[PDB]
RNA sequence: GCUUGACUGCGAGCGUGACGGCGCGAGCAGGUGCGAAAGCAGGUCAUAGUGAUCCGGUGGUUCUGAAUGGAAGGGCCAUC
RNA sequence: UGAGCCUUGAUGGAAGUGUGGACGCCAGUCUGCAUGGCUUUAAUGUUUGAUGUUCUAACGUUGACCCGUAAUCCGGGUUGCGGACAGUGUCUGGUGGGUAGUUUGACUGGGGCGGUCU
RNA sequence: GUUUAUUAAAAACACAGCACUGUGCAAACACGAAAGUGGACGUAUACGGUGUGACGCCUGCCCGGUGCCGGAAGGUUAAUU
RNA sequence: UUUUGUAUAAUGGGUCAGCGACUUAUAUUCUGUAGCAAGGUUAACCGAAUAGGGGAGCCGAAGGGAAACCGAGUCUUAACUGGGCGUUAAGUUGCAGGGUAUAGACCCGAAACCCGGUGAUCUAGCCAUGGGCAGGUUGAAGGUUGGGUAACACUAACUGGAGGACCGAACCGACUAAUGUUGAAAAAUUAGCGGAUGACUUGUGGCUGGGGGUGAAAGGCCAAUCAAACCGGGAGAUAGCU
RNA sequence: AGGGUGACAGCCCCGUACACAAAAAUGCACAUGCUGUGAGCUCGAUGAGUAGGGCGGGACACGUGGUAUCCUGUCUGAAUA
RNA sequence: UAAGGUGAUAUGAACCGUUAUAACCGGCGAUUUCCGAAUGGGGAAACCCAGUGUGUUUCGACACACUAUCAUUAACUGAAUCCAUAGGUUAAUGAGGCGAACCGGGGGAACUGAAACAUCUAAGUACCCCGAGGAAAAGAAAUCAACCGAGAUUCCCCCAG
């Protein structure tokens, strides 16, 4: 459904806005890029929708404190 | 992107050292593969000790066979008689073995490889001082007795 | 021939416009130029040769400037 | 292969008789390979951009199998192919009646044309 | 053959035929924010688009303008730094 | 009623009865009137609720300047002049009215625009599965036999049975005229007319939904509606016009 | 107060002020029992892909304006009393 | 509570009660077919079809009861692959759907006004969507203030068109 998955960044919409100030409804959506991740201690090579920067926080946090939560708030993987 | 080494790794191993690389060799080869982990402290910050615990640790606390020529030069007269005869001479040469063996203080035990010699004693009786070199810089210093029988 | 009155600040009082404006103006203060002097000069003999407001640009100013001192920005005067 | 850097060069243990490279006010000479009583600028490392290759390990596969499963979807696994490409997100130049919202003056002997507008 | 159900049946549309052009397959293209689907369980003797409109004899000259195709060496040039 | 002007052959009204259009809220300014007066007056709230309390605050008694500032003066300017604006003004708060502002703003009225739903029982395409076409005519390809050839071509009879083939009912359609035109009928009737084994025709069910569909292309059809359907909503759209 | 009664009623009727009433069921207050929670005291700690930043938008009365502050799609990214 | 009653158009019939549950009023319960979240599967709503059982039975079988999906947990099972997961079965709980306004959030017009129209306006309105409560939301300063100080949020009047 296009989110973030890991930082539920879900797409916002917003305004063209082109030159002459013009109004027009666009809307920005998240990068996500689906990626497969070794979580190792599990054994497993789980995949997420992972998107850009929320990708940055794996590799900040932990592989397994990030899946640590998302099953905490009772999500996928 | 630090994480530790923890192999080879081409042009930057060292089964343990820190080093910046992008994050695209890491979570994708460098790790997932067995090859380094992230530097989050607990593994440095915290995990340093393995680098300090033998250099820095069992290199100085190892006392054990440090003070061979402190040990060893004191000994009970280390008579080593390798024979004689003929015109006053010698039946028995000087050797790695014979020397750091006769060289036992209280039935100690001293392993011959452990000598300090150039060349060969040659045949004689006269003093023989000769050293007990154990460790590389670490060696000591005995004697022997040869004469006759 | 000599010069910069095509000056600065004001202006009794009038004309002409629905208004925004526009025009005429003696005389007053400061300072100029020409003339011996009285005096004349605030652009051209007069009536066309033109663009409001906004938004800004440039110079000046101890007017203002959000805790205070500055500053940005704003006002004011000159001006594009 | 461009640019950094500074590392090593010219700038500014003895002769003498071959050979490259440097360009010159030259008629110079400069400097590296036998036998013999700080800038102006270049190799080394390095950093970094520019393409061009190769690799696998992200990423793709509407190839082939296995299992879930007496499934054509889907998921996991194995293997092959491709491979940091492609594709996507943000930003950005071009294109864009495909679509959308509008504008397209007045006087005028009807309107238009012509002319006019201070 | 088709068409303006309810004023137009036609010289209009359609057609077989012709020509141009795109498309190498996860095709072009089209529906769809996407997944997916049609094209086609087809694969250039195939599919889409456009114009001409059996058949016969034919289809001349112009590439300056516009579009499209190729080149891109150089001039101008976005974000970015 | 609208007009320079209407008996006007210019508009509206068959008649009657009932209903039908300058409102309301807050604000601001005048006029009248009442209260108090260099002062007038409270808001919310409290409340022994129309009291009383509450003066947060608003207006006025001071103005000039762009302002700092100054002050019955102050700006302008170096400025003494002068000139501009002020100073020998009573205001304030209710109540009723005139006017304006914001609102639907006197009342009724568009053609349209936007949002969400309902519609392929009509019709246009298509998909799945069933049905229909009296009768009569033509006579292709192929084959057989004779001839013919070196063998093929070729030829002739017979056989054969093709075709968006022919004539013509059912069936589908719709070229002509009359009649109908407050019809029998919101497209028909009557006499002729076109196709009638085909791009045919029809039953049943299904799929395309609105800026979207469908279209052998007329802007045609999408429920007697179509150069953007119907229903509900924004909504009392707006209407310098009648 | 009000309503009815064969015309308009305090005194006909039902009411009316006033005063009473709950087997049970429950709203809400207190009060307590069961479970859960956990008070209090010492010494600690004191919220990073975050705050800021560049690009695009958006919200602040404030239309990028000299424009603070807030949210963020995208790329980055600190101090830590 | 009571001398009257068996709701209405509704009389009539046939009855019940005049003391103490006749009727009637209120509290709590029993029954409560079928459709409908509809939940055994299906389905053109109020109908069609099934599995496993229970007890009773002439013991044919009867009706009746349970059997949806998902979520959490527990237990037992269990692929590619040792393990292990994935998947499977069961059970216990909880959800589902209705709803008038108010409330928070996601998405979001145009007519209109600007006497034209793009910025701007209408308006974060209409409308669609999700979620929750009796209220919602918000809330104990990285708040203002101005060198004096104030002290969470929320609502009213002023400040001020
Ligand atoms: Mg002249
Ligand atoms: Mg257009
Ligand atoms: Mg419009
Ligand atoms: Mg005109
Ligand atoms: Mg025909
Ligand atoms: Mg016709
Ligand atoms: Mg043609
Ligand atoms: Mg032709
Ligand atoms: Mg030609
Ligand atoms: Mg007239
Ligand atoms: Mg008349
Ligand atoms: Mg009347
Ligand atoms: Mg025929
Ligand atoms: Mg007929
Ligand atoms: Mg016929
Ligand atoms: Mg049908
Ligand atoms: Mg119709
Ligand atoms: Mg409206
Ligand atoms: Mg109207
Ligand atoms: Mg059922
Ligand atoms: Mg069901
Ligand atoms: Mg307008
Ligand atoms: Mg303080």
């Amino acid at each position: 459904s296009r989110v973030c998955q890991v930082t539920g960044k879900r797409p916002v919409t917003g305004n063209n806005r082109s030159h002459a100030l013009n109004a027009t409804k666009r809307r920005f959506l998240p990068n996500l890029h689906s990626h497969r991740f070794w979580v190792e201690s599990e054994k497993r090579f789980v995949t997420l929708r992972v998107s850009a920067k929320g990708m940055r926080v794996i590799d900040k946090k932990g592989i397994d404190t990030v899946l640590a939560e998302l099953r905490a708030r009772g999500e996928k993987y | 992107m630090q994480v530790i080494l923890l192999d080879k790794v081409a042009n930057l191993g060292s089964l343990g050292d820190q080093v910046n690389v992008k994050a695209g060799y890491a979570r994708n080869f460098l790790v997932p593969q067995g090859k380094a982990v992230p530097a989050t402290k607990k593994n440095i910050e915290f995990f340093e000790a393995r680098r300090a615990e033998l250099e820095a640790k069992l290199a100085e606390v190892l006392a054990a066979a440090n003070a061979r020529a402190e040990k060893i030069n004191a000994l009970e007269t280390v008579t080593i008689a390798s024979k004689a005869g003929d015109e006053g001479k010698l039946f028995g040469s000087i050797g790695t073995r014979d020397i750091a063996d006769a060289v036992t203080a209280a039935g100690v035990e001293v392993a011959k490889s452990e000598v300090r010699l150039p060349n060969g004693v040659l045949r004689t009786t006269g003093e023989h001082e000769v050293s007990f070199q154990v460790h590389s810089e670490v060696f000591a210093k005995v004697i022997v007795n040869v004469v006759a029988e």
